[PDB]
């Protein structure tokens, strides 16, 4: 949250003229905000846009903030807490299993959510074991 | 086979038809075999002499009554049937072999020489002078029996294959 602004002067929106010419489509792209309309973001100061600039340099420097070591690429995933959840996961996906089963043959008789819960619960369990099983292969392989 | 209606019966054809067949179980093609009895007529099978003879070594040999299958060399209903009794022991022995190397542990020279029907004892080397399974360990007939790693790079890429269909867009 960060605005510019600059003022108007006394002889300008009493002279009869507007605040601020407008010759290009550009400064209508951001809608200002209640906060300052209130305290008068229109009556005696303006709103310049922001449009930071960056390099190509300070973009990569900065992606070295949370950029991922190697060691985490290849770092395999605690079998024990693997296995934990693998069960959880598949436990919590049999109740959805038998949530979504009453759903159609209830939805079938009398003409979401439990499929779509279904649907997320795969993705993460496929996810998961196929990212740990391949990086156990290429550690064998790779350390042998 | 074809020209059945016109032409007039021929009774001296199943003396060459089943010259044929025991052709066939000579060069041990038992796929061919069959399909030409099937084409053959249904009696004919257990009607004929001539037929049935090599029907019955096939079943025997199929059965695996080779001492029956060798019983059978005198009989035979025309001397015609030659050259093939004698292609068809060389084929026998090549598929006791196949049997000996695929399951047993050790044969012995004097039970190599009484399974095999070798020829005389000092050639009896033979089928070991010419398949030669190895053989010499101990007794020069020890048979030589011709009986645990990841597969990580397979494994590898079958995954990445899981992962290929699961991530592309269809």
């Amino acid at each position: 949250v960060i605005d510019a602004f600059r003022l108007i002067n006394a002889n300008m929106m009493v002279l009869g003229h507007e605040p601020r010419q407008t010759t290009s489509n550009l400064g209508h792209l951001n809608k200002p905000s209640i906060q300052a309309l209130i305290h008068g973001l229109n009556r005696h100061y303006y709103s310049i846009t922001i449009n930071y600039r960056k390099n190509e340099l300070e973009q990569k420097m900065l992606l070295n903030l949370h950029k991922k070591s190697w060691m985490e690429g290849l770092t395999l995933q605690d079998y024990s807490e693997h296995c934990k959840h693998n069960e959880s996961v598949v436990k919590e996906m049999l109740e959805l299993a038998k949530n979504y089963n009453k759903a159609v043959e209830e939805e079938d008789k009398m003409t979401q959510d439990p499929k779509r819960h279904l649907e997320e619960h795969v993705d993460v369990l496929m996810t998961s074991n196929i990212v740990q099983c391949l990086a156990a292969m290429l550690d064998t392989v790779v350390f042998k | 086979f074809d020209y059945k209606e016109q032409l007039p019966e021929s009774a001296y054809m199943h003396q060459l038809l089943g010259l044929n067949l025991l052709f066939l179980l000579s060069q041990n093609r038992v796929a061919e075999f069959h399909t030409e009895l099937e084409r053959l007529p249904a009696k004919d099978i257990q009607t004929n002499v001539y037929i049935k003879h090599p029907v019955s070594l096939e079943q025997y040999l199929m059965e695996g009554s080779y001492n029956k299958v060798f019983l059978a060399k005198g009989n035979i209903p025309a001397e015609s049937y030659t050259f093939f009794i004698d292609i068809l022991l060389d084929t026998i022995r090549d598929e006791i072999a196949g049997c000996i190397e695929k399951a047993y542990e050790k044969i012995l020279f004097t039970e190599a020489t009484r399974i095999l029907f070798f020829n005389t004892p000092k050639k009896m080397t033979d089928y070991a002078k010419k398949r030669g399974w190895v053989l010499g360990p101990n007794n020069y007939y020890s048979f030589a029996s011709q009986q645990t790693t990841i597969p990580s790079t397979e494994l590898a890429k079958q995954v990445i294959e899981y992962a290929r269909q699961l991530e592309m867009i269809v």
